[PDB]
RNA sequence: GCCCGUCGCUAGUACCGAUUGAAUGGCUUAGUGAGGCCUCAGGAUCUGCUUAGAGCGGAGAAUUUGGACAAACUUGGUCAUUUAGAGGAACUAAAAGUCGUAACAAGGUUUCCGUAGGUGAACCUGCGGAAGGAUCAUUA
RNA sequence: ACCCACUCGGCACCUUACGAGAAAUCAAAGUCUUUGGGUUCUGGGGGGAGUAUGGUCGCAAGGCUGAAACUUAAAGGAAUUG
RNA sequence: UUACUUUGAAAAAAUUAGAGUGUUCAAAGCAGGCGUAUUGCUCGAAUAUAUUAGCAUGGAAUAAUAGAAUAGGACG
RNA sequence: UAUCUGGUUGAUCCUGCCAGUAGUCAUAUGCUUGUCUCAAAGAUUAAGCCAUGCAUGUCUAAGUAUAAGCAAUUUAUACAGUGAAACUGCGAAUGGCUCAUUAAAUCAGUUAUCGUUUAUUUGAUAGUUCCUUACAUGGUAUAACUGUGGUAAUUCUAGAGCUAAUACAUGCUUAAAAUCUCGACCCUUUGGAAGAGAUGUAUUUAUUAGAUAAAAAAUCAAUGUCUUCGGACUCUUUGAUGAUUCAUAAUAACUUUUCGAAUCGCAUGGCCUUGUGCUGGCGAUGGUUCAUUCAAAUUUCUGCCCUAUCAACUUUCGAUGGUAGGAUAGUGGCCUACCAUGGUUUCAACGGGUAACGGGGAAUAAGGGUUCGAUUCCGGAGAGGGAGCCUGAGAAACGGCUACCA
RNA sequence: CUCUUAAGGUAGCCAAAUGCCUCGUCAUCUAAUUAGUGACGCGCAUGAAUGGAUUAACGAGAUUCCCACUGUCCCUAUCUA
RNA sequence: GUGAACAGCCUCUAGUUGAUAGAAUAAUGUAGAUAAGGGAAGUCGGCAAAAUAGAUCCGUAACUUCGGGAUAAGGAUUGGC
């Protein structure tokens, strides 16, 4: 998972409204709009530093998590910007006052500040129909296990 | 009509689901207009609780910005050169958002040279007064300035014009401007 | 499914009406008011099953279209209209008046104040923002926008508003310790004060209360409605002011003064 | 005494079955394709602006270019549910027919198993089992 | 190599029922209405029938999987006396 | 760090349970009750419930889970 | 509201089913049938087909009356009482019915809209409109109506002539500032100055602010005041959120330029130079944005019956994701273009069945359970089967239209 | 049980390229079928390397039907060497 | 050259231009063609004739000696620039 100069698709990649004029010279040539999650979520350095656009990433896009806030672990990265996670959990049935595992696979999309693998337990946020099946953005990663 | 539902499609498991009901209008969705150089022709369309959307047909001139100068004009929109979705646009020059058109220069000559002083790109002593403070930030780009030799400008569409009505833009600039120069001579 | 409802069925309606079972399919369906069908009083639920004064649907009308009622300091034609929380219902030819406040079983209760106390109203400010021009505005519970507010008046305030005219008399802020009638709930109707306000980001903000007996209890915050300051309320509470006395301790004040 | 199978008659259920068997519905490849909607047009008639008369604008019917939506017809397939059938081949009922007597006594060749072949019928024989045997037993 | 005592781990055996079971019997077939250490498999009256059908494996004989209609008040176990 | 456990909030009305009340009894209903019965008083319409999920909360047993092994550990 | 009995034998104890007993807001049927209260009822078979009737229409003082309409006798000579028709308005998207579809679908409880639409209702919101010639109020167009007509026939209509508006199309109108540009001429310094435009609201794009947490001196361009040749620098504007590119404001433009009252009823007051001058009362209907209310659309989490004689499924031709666009009221593979190869599954996918609409609930009454729910409430779907659509705030409507099939 | 002459048609198959009666009978296909196919079988006179039954693939072999196709036909006409 | 190709069609080299000839254009022939609507009703029988046809993609049943059946069946495409 390493990006290139990002600046590769057929249009040009650029946070809406965020303007560096040609006229005015700065240090850092070209300016940076990253935000304020919420609900005590540092917003981390990659994405402030980073040099990706990802209009879909809870920083430094045009996103915003409100309502449920899951976890569980990262079952499949294969894919891009987005990746499967497997939140696990029992179901009582009361008949034989047992429990059965059940499981529910939820696609989230990653910000490409953050960098998740087969493993990682990771928590993530909802915030509305990004793509088809994926209604949750990955806000928070931990490491994986021994 | 056309369905914006998510029921005719396959669920993630890839299961086809049955007909649950018939097709409403909330979720509809209707023909695109696909705006094209020309005298301008726009169509009303009664939306979603009354209002108007407003469909461009044909579109020739309308108001573009110069970024770094805070200014304004209207002009003629050429025709198409670039598009990042479909070259069968830039072809058929058609109008949407993320063009990439090319522009009237002159409106945008005008005003440079009103202002600044300095002819681009080769009495009345209260105007003396003012193009000597102006000065000094009187250089503009060697790329920006080649195509007022020209006499038509790189733009972006940047209004929705089967939407608005409006087709509307931004002149490019920067390294933006780059990018798509670095396509259209290694592309084109 | 197509469109408004324009009907409403007995049964379906609010329990705190207290209509009964039989007598028709169909409650009033309270109009589209400045309170919530949900939570609200319509019209002919108050003259006709509390005051008792009209006994028809009919009888309602020729009140109303007599010119009898107003609510708020206004004249109210409509049958269905939905006078809720902290109104006013001023009939002259009676010469009564009343404010609209809960039971302790979380009623609307029959209440009559004066033909003062009917001047002003309380109102909860739901929301404090910015209108066109620079234009700072409020709005209270019952859809009263009022423009120009006071620089310190927050959501989840009251306010206290003159009638025949209108605006801001002062007001009270949301701190430690303050009166509060419950707006909705399991605890709906009580009154009481402010021992905490848990704080929850992201919705559902737990207050906690004590009444004037000494009981703790909580609700949501949007429920919450300041009703002025600790053991002096800006308006007239009824019999029991909120309470909530217990069930077995009802029984016996029903036969206590239940003798000779 | 009990008792097995064939054979013989009476009634009943399902099965196999030539019919490239029928019927109903869903999903469907192909071909064709109404209708309104969008769009390129068209311009019966009627008609305003600037200046008999000429230039530029608006209103608009039939008709029409292209497009998406798309019923439906034809022809195929697939899935489901139901169903006709000459004949075939079972099973089950009803009893004291016919043939013998396989099993129950060491049932008169102990019985039974898997397998294999044979016989009007139960059965008979081969091999390897088991004992649920007719032997819990020959340091003698 | 033999004897003797001890101790694991074996193939069995004997006596007692402490218990258990319908009994025959059982050191487990006990620790079960004072009902739960963990876990796998099967059975649910007798037939019809391991039949029909589909699938699958086999060169084949066959194996594995495996119904329903319908029929029936018994079938059965252990023990007792004849 | 979860699973669990308590308290709560937020839970439609009917319905179930259930308080009250003399529909003549009752099934019901949610009425009613006292009066001076010549421009009247007045208490009600309680209460508790599927225990899964979600939310907030107290509990830290039980059972899980992470942590310094070529130190790439902690600390100022 | 913790029970059992009868039946396999010569008799016996077991296994085991058959049989008995009781309940059912559970249906049918038979026999019998007096009184009060109460009241289910073509769901099941066939969401099979239906002759006829009915079921959606609607006017206040307060849009439009010259009815060859009724009525008194109108101060009523513009109208004025009543009031058919017709115009404009609004509703006809509610109800009521049915359970045919539908198995992650609907639905329940629970979230979401920092992802949208909203007639109405309630609460606020508007001095700005022409520019170089109605404001004592512009223009026509038409229904009803009358009259000439066609067709077997319909809630069919042709053409001839009248006349209205809150219909249709038009269109003036008002304070004081203040900031912007541009700039005739005066001509030196730290130099300036008439008067010519521009500024309501909305639409479209671009850019800017929407900020602060703890304190000190040096830098450059031009000023931003100011005093007396000494140059001083005094002061940073936020509303809200857990969170925003939020509210709100700023500049440059943009627009077949949205709203900015040519509107009705009751009154008849007050002023003075007395012109029918000037000014005035409570109402009704409107209208722009905003909030509210009645809603709508999607949406988070978790939960469905039988089936493996269904084990792999999705990906042609969207299957999963990324970008851009288009479309929508708006999010989103909703659709298109390009790109990647993803997505589900023994924790049972996918497929099949359902004599399956989900739920609140119902029957049964040790406990733990078993069974049922077409059906009074809520949600969903549909109006012979399918699809398409007009009007509209709201419909993919059927007691609306269009097509096909029957 | 008998009988001449040794036995006395087993497994299979069938109106079969083997059946007289015979255009057997039943079902199927058709408007109609001495045709075809499926059955039935005391089979004049099937029947086991005189080989019996089955059989994928193959065939200028014999046979029936279906779709397509057509002047084969209805019903004939015209053109060129 | 076209093409899968020693196919068929046209061509360079080379060899031929030889097969009695002239005039007509009846009938019937021999050989080559096309037919409205119907579509095997023709006939012992579809005899003859007609329809199919290359290539690319798609899809492809029973049965089976598992090798086949298979080009099964059924569809779409095809120039030029
Ligand atoms: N890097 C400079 C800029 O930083 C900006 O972010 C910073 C601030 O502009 C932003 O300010 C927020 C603002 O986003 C929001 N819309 C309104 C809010 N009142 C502001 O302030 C907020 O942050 C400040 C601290 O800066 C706190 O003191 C305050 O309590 C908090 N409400 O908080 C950020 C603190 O680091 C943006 N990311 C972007 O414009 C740009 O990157
Ligand atoms: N009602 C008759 C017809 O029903 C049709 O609709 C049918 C379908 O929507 C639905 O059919 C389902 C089918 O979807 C699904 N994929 C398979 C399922 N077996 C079918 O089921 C149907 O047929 C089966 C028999 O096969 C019946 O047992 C069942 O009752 C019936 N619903 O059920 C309906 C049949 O009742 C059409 N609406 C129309 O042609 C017609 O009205
Ligand atoms: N009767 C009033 C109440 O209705 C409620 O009805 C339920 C639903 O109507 C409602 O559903 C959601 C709601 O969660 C959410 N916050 C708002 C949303 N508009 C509602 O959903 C609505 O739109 C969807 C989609 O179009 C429809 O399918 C649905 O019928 C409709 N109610 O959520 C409620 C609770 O799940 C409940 N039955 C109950 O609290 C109470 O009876
Ligand atoms: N035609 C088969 C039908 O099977 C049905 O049920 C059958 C099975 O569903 C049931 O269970 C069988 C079991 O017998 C067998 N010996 C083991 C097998 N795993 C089980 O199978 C069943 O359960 C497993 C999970 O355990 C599932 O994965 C499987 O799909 C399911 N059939 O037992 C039955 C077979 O004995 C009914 N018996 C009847 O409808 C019919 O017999
Ligand atoms: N396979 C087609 C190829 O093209 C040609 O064949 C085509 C034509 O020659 C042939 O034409 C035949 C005609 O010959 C024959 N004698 C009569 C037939 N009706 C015609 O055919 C056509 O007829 C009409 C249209 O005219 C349609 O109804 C019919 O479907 C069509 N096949 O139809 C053939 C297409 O089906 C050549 N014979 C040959 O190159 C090759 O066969
Ligand atoms: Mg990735
Ligand atoms: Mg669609
Ligand atoms: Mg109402
Ligand atoms: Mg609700
Ligand atoms: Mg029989
Ligand atoms: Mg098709
Ligand atoms: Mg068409
Ligand atoms: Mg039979
Ligand atoms: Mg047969
Ligand atoms: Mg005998
Ligand atoms: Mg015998
Ligand atoms: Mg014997
Ligand atoms: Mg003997
Ligand atoms: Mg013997
Ligand atoms: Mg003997
Ligand atoms: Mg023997
Ligand atoms: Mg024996
Ligand atoms: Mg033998
Ligand atoms: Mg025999
Ligand atoms: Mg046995
Ligand atoms: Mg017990
Ligand atoms: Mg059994
Ligand atoms: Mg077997
Ligand atoms: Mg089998
Ligand atoms: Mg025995
Ligand atoms: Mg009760
Ligand atoms: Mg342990
Ligand atoms: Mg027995
Ligand atoms: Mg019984
Ligand atoms: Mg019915
Ligand atoms: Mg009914
Ligand atoms: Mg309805
Ligand atoms: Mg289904
Ligand atoms: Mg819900
Ligand atoms: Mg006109
Ligand atoms: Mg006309
Ligand atoms: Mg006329
Ligand atoms: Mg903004
Ligand atoms: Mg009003
Ligand atoms: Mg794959
Ligand atoms: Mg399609
Ligand atoms: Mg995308
Ligand atoms: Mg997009
Ligand atoms: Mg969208
Ligand atoms: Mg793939
Ligand atoms: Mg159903
Ligand atoms: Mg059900
Ligand atoms: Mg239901
Ligand atoms: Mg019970
Ligand atoms: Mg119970
Ligand atoms: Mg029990
Ligand atoms: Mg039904
Ligand atoms: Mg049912
Ligand atoms: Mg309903
Ligand atoms: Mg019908
Ligand atoms: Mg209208
Ligand atoms: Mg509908
Ligand atoms: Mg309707
Ligand atoms: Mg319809
Ligand atoms: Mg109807
Ligand atoms: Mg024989
Ligand atoms: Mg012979
Ligand atoms: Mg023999
Ligand atoms: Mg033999
Ligand atoms: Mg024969
Ligand atoms: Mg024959
Ligand atoms: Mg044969
Ligand atoms: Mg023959
Ligand atoms: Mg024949
Ligand atoms: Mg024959
Ligand atoms: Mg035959
Ligand atoms: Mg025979
Ligand atoms: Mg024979
Ligand atoms: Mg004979
Ligand atoms: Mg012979
Ligand atoms: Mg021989
Ligand atoms: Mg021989
Ligand atoms: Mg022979
Ligand atoms: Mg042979
Ligand atoms: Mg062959
Ligand atoms: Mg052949
Ligand atoms: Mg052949
Ligand atoms: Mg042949
Ligand atoms: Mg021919
Ligand atoms: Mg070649
Ligand atoms: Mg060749
Ligand atoms: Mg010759
Ligand atoms: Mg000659
Ligand atoms: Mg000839
Ligand atoms: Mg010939
Ligand atoms: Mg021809
Ligand atoms: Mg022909
Ligand atoms: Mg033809
Ligand atoms: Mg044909
Ligand atoms: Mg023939
Ligand atoms: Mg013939
Ligand atoms: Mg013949
Ligand atoms: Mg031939
Ligand atoms: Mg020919
Ligand atoms: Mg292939
Ligand atoms: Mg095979
Ligand atoms: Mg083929
Ligand atoms: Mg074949
Ligand atoms: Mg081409």
């Amino acid at each position: 998972s390493t990006e290139l100069t990002v600046q590769s698709e057929r249009a040009f990649q650029k946070q809406p409204h965020i303007f560096n004029n040609p006229k005015v010279k700065t240090s850092k040539r070209t300016k940076r709009w990253y935000k304020n999650a919420g609900l005590g979520f540092k917003t981390p350095k990659t994405a402030i530093e980073g040099s990706y656009i990802d209009k879909k990433c809870p920083f430094t896009g045009l996103v915003s998590i409100r309502g449920k806030i899951l976890t569980g672990t990262v079952v499949s990265t294969k894919m891009h910007r987005t990746i499967v996670i497997r939140r696990a959990y029992l179901h009582y049935i009361p008949k034989y006052n047992r429990y059965e595992k059940r499981h529910k696979n939820v696609p989230v999309h990653v910000s490409p500040a953050f960098r998740v693998q087969v493993g990682d337990i990771v928590t993530v946020g909802q915030c509305r129909p990004i793509s088809k099946t994926v209604r949750f953005n990955v806000v928070k990663v931990s490491a994986a296990a021994g | 009509g056309i369905s914006r539902d998510s029921r005719h499609k396959r669920s993630a498991t890839g299961a086809k689901r049955a007909q649950f009901r018939k097709k409403r209008k909330f979720e509809l969705g209707r023909q695109p207009a696909n705006t094209k150089i020309g005298a301008k022709r726009i169509h009303s369309v009664r939306t979603r609780g009354g209002n108007k959307k407003y469909r461009a047909l044909r579109i020739e001139t309308g108001n573009f910005s110069w970024a770094s100068e805070g200014i304004s004009k209207k002009t003629r929109i050429a025709g198409v050169v670039y598009h990042p979705s479909n070259n069968e646009l830039v072809r058929t020059n058609t109008l949407t958002k993320a063009a990439i058109v090319q522009i009237d220069a002159t409106p945008f000559r005008q005003w440079f040279e009103a202002h600044y002083g300095q002819t681009l790109g080769k009495k009345s002593k209260n105007a003396e007064r003012k193009w000597a403070a102006r000065a000094a930030s009187a250089k503009i780009e060697s790329s920006v300035e080649s195509q007022f030799s020209a006499g038509r400008l790189y733009a972006c569409i940047s209004s929705r014009p089967g939407q608005s009505g409006r087709c509307d833009g931004y002149i490019l600039e920067g390294e933006e401007l780059a990018f798509y120069l670095r396509r259209l001579t290694a592309k084109k | 499914a197509r469109g408004p409802k324009k009907h409403l069925k007995r049964l379906a309606a609010p329990h705190h009406w207290l209509l009964d079972k039989l007598s028709g399919c169909y409650a009033p369906r309270p109009s589209a008011g400045p309170h919530k069908l949900r939570e609200s009083l319509p019209l002919i639920v108050f003259l006709r099953n509390r005051l008792k004064y009209a006994l028809n649907g009919r009888e309602v009308k020729a009140i109303l279209m007599q010119r009898h009622v107003k609510v708020d300091g206004k004249v109210r034609t409509d049958t269905t209209y939905p006078a809720g929380f902290m109104d006013v219902i001023t009939l002259d030819a009676t010469n009564e008046n009343f404010r609209l406040v809960y039971d302790v079983k979380g009623r609307f209760a029959v209440h009559r104040i004066t033909d003062e106390e009917a001047s002003y109203k309380l109102g909860k400010v739901k929301k404090v923002q910015l209108g066109k021009k620079g234009v700072p505005y409020v709005v209270t519970h019952d859809g009263r926008t009022i423009r120009y507010p006071d620089p310190n008046i927050k959501v989840n305030d009251t306010v206290k508003i003159d009638l025949a005219s209108g605006k801001i008399t002062d007001f009270i802020k949301f701190d430690a310790g303050k009166l509060v009638y419950v707006t909705g709930g399991r605890n709906l109707g009580r009154i009481g004060t402010i021992v905490h306000k848990e704080r929850h980001d992201g919705g559902f903000d737990l207050v906690h209360i004590k009444d004037s007996l000494d009981n703790t209890f909580v609700t949501r915050l949007n429920n919450v409605f300041v009703i002025g300051e600790q053991g002096k309320p800006y308006i007239s509470l009824p019999k029991g002011k909120g309470i909530k006395l217990s069930i077995a301790e009802e029984r016996d004040r029903r036969r206590a003064q239940q003798g000779l």
